[PDB]
């Protein structure tokens, strides 16, 4: 072979070295995409996690590096490309409890409440997050709260019978939610009621981070 | 003019195009070509076997030169692969990680970059510094981009996960002519020998002929049950071939306009992703989601060859201008050339 | 004719059998098709300390059936059971890296994620060689030759002390805490298939390098000339036989459990 | 682009000096460096060669030894040490960029290089040194090489240089493989022994002398160099 | 009610246009498209295998 090969064979060699340098460098990070119908908690946990396609946020905690990512602007079949999402560590479902009461603007006939369910069911559902952990979010607790106070529970769901109570309404509702997911065994849910305090729910994220990645580390050593 | 008496002239419209389908049907590839001689059992090895991918491949599109190939994966950057010397030419590092869509020029000295970020990039080549530096970006879609060919150094046409299809120019920036005549989330793209002509397969199971200077659609296509997923022109330029979730491959001809025989197996019951003609066009290569790559008889419709090289679903598959080899990309980060 | 000799010989048989093939296709899996992760290259350097291990068997299966005579030079009786105990001891040391990842992946998974990448695997492991290799520096010193053995007290003290003492009470203490991590936390899901497999593998360590290491001390404890010391040295042969085994047990306990590295070795068939 | 030359001047014989090379407007860390040393009224000489990372450096077989070449990639800047300079090391010298890969253009930007004062393999042999001719006429310099350059891969590594009085060296033709930024007129033939660089049209700014260089293997070796007066 | 009518008349439109261009026999289009391959076989070095002397990615 001539110089000009050997000096092609470097080059080759030293962006295979950068290659691998930024996979490593990219490979601590984890990765957590965003769900939710309509604009539930979106704003509120992009506003809480920082402090025209997909939108990317980087942020440090506890020496961990996380990749945000959302999807509410693809307005477009979502089954073409959220198999390009099944690398990912963890997918939030936000979803608002007040929206039991509210419907949504495109039929009066349909509840938002149903069309969360549905979705996050879909979610659950699909071939691709089989292992893919997924974190319940619900937003406005006072509000719903005050909705409970002001309206019962029972005009969303028929089969519901008891007080209204706003602790046995939230037991009520994370059955509900943690009943539709059919993979009890490879698929986990990590329910928990978002306030103000932004510090709280960055630490639940954090744990509950560490705790898939744990279970994720004693899978792959054949272990767990 | 009602909305009734609308849909009822669609629908004689439609009755009558399907009839004039049905009477000009005189024959068929199938009893036409049955006297040509078979095609027999095709083998080819792994020429060469391009590692250095850290997630799953995308897209991938050959040049004019046929020895450099642009590959695009998940990890957010584009790699320029040299077919002989299996060397990398340039690794270009892009700003958006989620790509699944890559073209390059003709000429060799831009190429391009899109997916589910609306903006689409476009990267020059031959820069005087020797660096791959970001030549410019393109906004105005509102869904995400899922193919882009290029027509010269300064046109080129894409689509975005709108039913809508656009051709910008390089010089000026701005959308030259677009195409709103798809009414479902179009995901295949192929341009045509002559580059006047473009076929663009949609997933509301459709595939629309638009033409580059004129701007308005030609004919239409409804023979796939499913979302479209690949298509290809053929290299005569009168037929294209479109595959789709069916699991079935179908030609149509652009004078005939109505499908000619259906590419399907027993046992194949997954998805397409990528199809495409050889130099001659006699042999259909189509990538399955069953980890396997078909190449069929395009006049005989016999399974001619058979390649399980790729250990996860093939995702992109091109051949070379010249026919010499043909590259496939699937989910295992991995390119495998055959011949 | 003794049964003992004919009992080793069969379990070295056995093993040999059923470690060649699975340790070579689990070893070809790993480097050809997996990627190359830590957990990869432990699995990699276990299963050629295996494939080694099993490539040596025959020889040792030749000197049992010669009964105690090696026609041969002084070379290869230094050579071959420094390489054995080499063999071994880096596998020993491997098991016990591995329980340690494990146990710092639980403790400490923030730190992992940071910071444990196939570099530091490739140091740990090369240092896991260089300490094997230096454990079997006495062998190849003190061994002579027709009988080729020795003719100690403090050997066999420092061989139970970093071979079988702290591995066994590291891994031990290792997997009580996974479990105890498991089955004590605000996410911890009602499941015992991790203390299930944690219990079988220390099983299957225990009885695979308890005996030899209970006769190896009771050696210098007991008379030779007695008959107590020649059946010690009888069922030692076995106790050798039974410790090998753990080099065609500790694949199938820790590369195939793995559900990736089972579909893909299912297709690799 | 632009490479900024400095540690010139006089030197005693026996003494060292640190030759310094600033780069700005391109990549530093991408593309390869090339020492070119060039002595009064004779032509050109290759000294040393870096690559990107120092992974590779070669040095010219008669100054093995002596001279230390070293880059700076977080500075972007090149040194060069030189010791125990003997009478003949006088002469001028310049730092040379070149990138290697499929459709490249090695050598295409020459620096301002320095002047230094003190006090086997393939050789290019050029038949002529001086060809006067007239505005109006076509110019065609032939060229004849010791070893066949045409390897295995079918690559032709020839290398044509324009050298203008006050000015840098200009590319012409890297590979009959035309490089940027110069006239189509200039075109390059021959068989893989025997080369031929013909000029379409003769203008004023084609005046200078004319270097063939190969690149079969690391160490390289210019011609005589063709001059054109008019 | 507007814009719902105004594409579904641009659809109307459109399908007309459409129908209106001209058509010719099946049998021709594979007559030629067979002629095509016969023609391009001799020419396709995935049809035909190549030696491994004209082959650039014979190692
Ligand atoms: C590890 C190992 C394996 C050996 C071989 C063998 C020996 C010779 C030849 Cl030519 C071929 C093979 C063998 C394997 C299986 C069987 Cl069935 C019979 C022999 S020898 C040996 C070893 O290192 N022994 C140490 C300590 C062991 C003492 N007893 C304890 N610790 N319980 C030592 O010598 O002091």
């Amino acid at each position: 072979l001539s110089a000009e090969d050997k000096a092609a064979v470097e080059r080759s060699k030293m962006i295979d070295r950068n290659l691998r340098e930024d996979g490593e460098k990219a490979a601590r990070e984890v990765k957590l995409l965003l769900l939710g119908a309509g604009e539930s908690g979106k704003s509120t946990i992009v506003k809480q996690m920082k402090i025209t396609g997909i939108v990317e946020t980087h942020f440090t905690f506890k020496d961990l590096h996380f990749k945000m990512f959302d999807v509410g602007a693809q307005r477009s079949e979502r089954k073409k490309w959220i198999h390009c999402f099944e690398g990912v560590t963890a997918i939030i479902f936000c979803v608002a409890l007040s929206d039991y009461d509210l419907v949504l603007a495109e039929d009066e006939e349909m509840n938002r409440m149903h069309e969360s369910m549905k979705l996050f069911d879909s979610i659950c559902n699909n071939k691709w997050f089989t292992d893919t952990s997924i974190i319940l979010f619900l937003n406005k607790k006072d509000l719903f709260e005050e909705k409970i106070k002001k309206s019962p529970l029972t005009i969303c769901y028929p089969e519901y019978a008891g007080s209204n109570t706003y602790e046995e309404a939230a037991a009520y509702i994370q059955c509900q939610f943690e009943d539709l997911n059919k993979r009890k065994d490879t698929k986990e849910i990590y329910t928990h009621f978002t306030c103000s305090t932004d510090t709280k729910n960055v630490q639940f994220v954090f744990d509950a981070v560490t705790d898939v990645i744990i279970k994720n580390n004693l899978k792959d050593c054949g272990l767990f | 003019s009602e909305l009734d008496q609308l849909r009822q002239e669609a629908e004689q419209l439609k009755n009558q195009i399907r009839d004039a389908r049905k009477a000009c049907a005189d024959a068929t590839l199938s009893q036409i070509t049955n006297n040509i001689d078979p095609v027999g059992r095709i083998q080819m090895r792994t020429r060469r076997t391009l590692r250095g991918h850290l997630a799953k491949i995308y897209a991938m599109h050959w040049g004019t030169d046929s020895r450099l190939l642009v590959s695009a994966s998940q990890d957010g950057k584009l790699i320029i692969w040299d077919s002989y010397t299996t060397n990398k030419v340039h690794a270009i590092p892009l700003r958006s990680s989620w790509v699944m869509t890559c073209a390059y020029a003709p000429s060799g000295n831009y190429v391009a970059c899109g997916g589910l970020d609306n903006i689409c990039s476009i990267y020059n080549l031959k820069t005087r510094e020797g660096n791959v530096r970001v030549s410019r970006e393109l906004a105005g879609h509102t869904g995400y981009l899922s193919c882009c060919r290029f027509l010269d150094d300064n046109q080129i046409v894409t689509s975005s996960g709108d039913t809508t299809c656009a051709l910008w120019d390089i010089e000026t920036g701005q959308q030259t002519t677009t195409f709103t005549g798809h009414t479902g989330d179009v995901m295949s793209l192929s341009l045509a020998p002559d580059t006047r002509l473009f076929v663009s397969g949609a997933c509301d199971a459709s595939a629309k002929l638009w033409d580059v200077r004129e701007g308005m659609c030609r004919q239409t296509f409804t023979g796939h049950e499913s979302d479209i997923n690949a298509i290809c022109f053929f290299p005569n330029g009168n037929a294209f071939a479109t595959g789709s979730d069916d699991a079935t491959c179908r030609l149509f001809d652009l004078r005939a306009d109505q499908e000619l025989m259906t590419y399907s197996h027993d046992n194949i019951i997954c998805g397409i992703t990528s199809v495409s003609f050889s130099k001659s066009g006699r042999l259909l290569l189509a990538g399955y989601d069953d980890f396997n790559c078909n190449v069929w008889d395009a006049l005989k419709a016999d399974r001619a060859g058979v390649l399980a090289g790729h250990d996860n679903r093939v995702s992109c598959l091109g051949v070379t201008d010249d026919g010499m080899a043909v590259a496939t990309g699937s989910w295992d980060s991995f390119l495998k050339i055959w011949n | 004719n003794e049964p003992p000799v004919i009992l080793s010989m069969v379990i070295l048989s056995l093993t040999f059998l059923l470690g060649l093939p699975g340790n070579g296709l689990v070893l070809w899996v790993a480097g050809l098709k997996m990627q190359r992760t830590v957990n990869t290259i432990w699995f990699l350097h276990l299963t050629l300390a295996d494939l080694l291990c099993c490539l040596s068997l025959p020889f040792s299966l030749a000197h049992l059936a010669l009964q105690g005579q090696w026609p041969y030079g002084r070379f290869l009786c230094k050579l071959i059971p420094s390489i054995i105990v080499l063999n071994m001891f880096a596998s020993v040391f491997l098991l016990t890296a591995i329980s340690l990842d494990r146990c710092l992946v639980v403790f400490k998974p923030i730190w992992c994620q940071n910071h444990r990448n196939v570099g530091m695997a490739c140091s740990i492991c090369g240092c896991i060689w260089v300490v094997a290799f230096v454990m079997c520096i006495p062998v190849f010193v003190y061994r002579e030759i027709n009988r080729c053995g020795y003719k100690l007290v403090a050997i066999t003290i420092t061989r139970l002390v970093v071979g079988f003492l702290l591995p066994s009470v590291i891994m031990i203490a290792c997997y009580s805490f996974i479990v105890f991590r498991m089955q004590r936390g605000r996410f911890a899901k009602s499941q015992s298939k991790t203390f299930r497999v944690a219990v079988v593998v220390v099983a299957v360590f225990l009885v695979c390098w308890t005996p030899y290491h209970i006769f190896g001390v009771l050696s210098l404890l007991t008379d030779p000339e007695t008959p107590l010391g020649k059946t010690l040295m009888s069922w030692d042969h076995v106790c050798i036989a039974l410790a090998s085994a753990n080099s065609c047990f500790n694949p199938f306990l820790y590369a195939l459990l793995g559900k990736d590295f089972r579909k893909k070795a299912r297709q690799s068939i | 682009v632009q490479l900024v030359e400095s540690g010139g001047g006089l030197v005693q014989p026996g003494g060292s000096r640190k030759l310094s090379c600033s780069a700005s407007g391109f990549a530093f860390s991408s593309f390869g460096m090339h020492w070119v040393r060039q002595a009064p009224e004779k032509g050109l000489e290759w000294v040393a060669y870096i690559s990107s990372g120092s992974g590779t450096i070669y040095y010219a077989d008669t100054v093995k030894g002596r001279f230390t070449i070293s880059r700076d990639d977080p500075k972007n800047t090149l040194f060069l040490q030189m010791t125990s300079l003997r009478s003949e090391d006088t002469a001028m010298y310049y730092c040379v960029r070149s990138i290697y890969y499929y459709g490249s253009s090695p050598f295409d930007f020459w620096g301002q290089g320095t002047t230094l004062t003190v006090s086997a393999d393939i050789v290019m042999t050029q038949a002529t040194s001086s060809v006067p001719v007239t505005p109006g006429e076509s110019v065609s310099i032939s060229c004849r090489s010791s070893k066949s350059l045409l390897h295995s891969n079918g690559n032709t590594y020839l290398y044509w240089f324009l050298q203008r009085p006050g000015q840098s060296p200009q590319l012409l033709i890297y590979r009959s493989n035309l490089a940027s930024g110069v006239p189509d007129r200039f075109s390059g033939s021959g068989s893989g022994t025997a080369f031929t660089l013909t000029i379409s049209r003769l203008e004023a700014e084609d005046v200078g002398v004319y270097y063939c260089m190969q690149h079969l293997e690391y160490p390289l070796t210019f011609g005589a160099g063709t001059k054109l007066e008019l | 009610n507007t814009a719902s009518i105004a594409q579904a008349r641009k659809l109307v439109e459109q399908l007309k246009m459409e129908a209106n261009i001209d058509r010719i026999k099946v049998s021709k289009a594979a007559a030629d498209l067979m002629a095509y391959c016969e023609a391009h076989a001799k020419e396709d070095p995935l049809l035909t295998p190549v030696p491994a002397s004209e082959n650039p990615f014979r190692e």
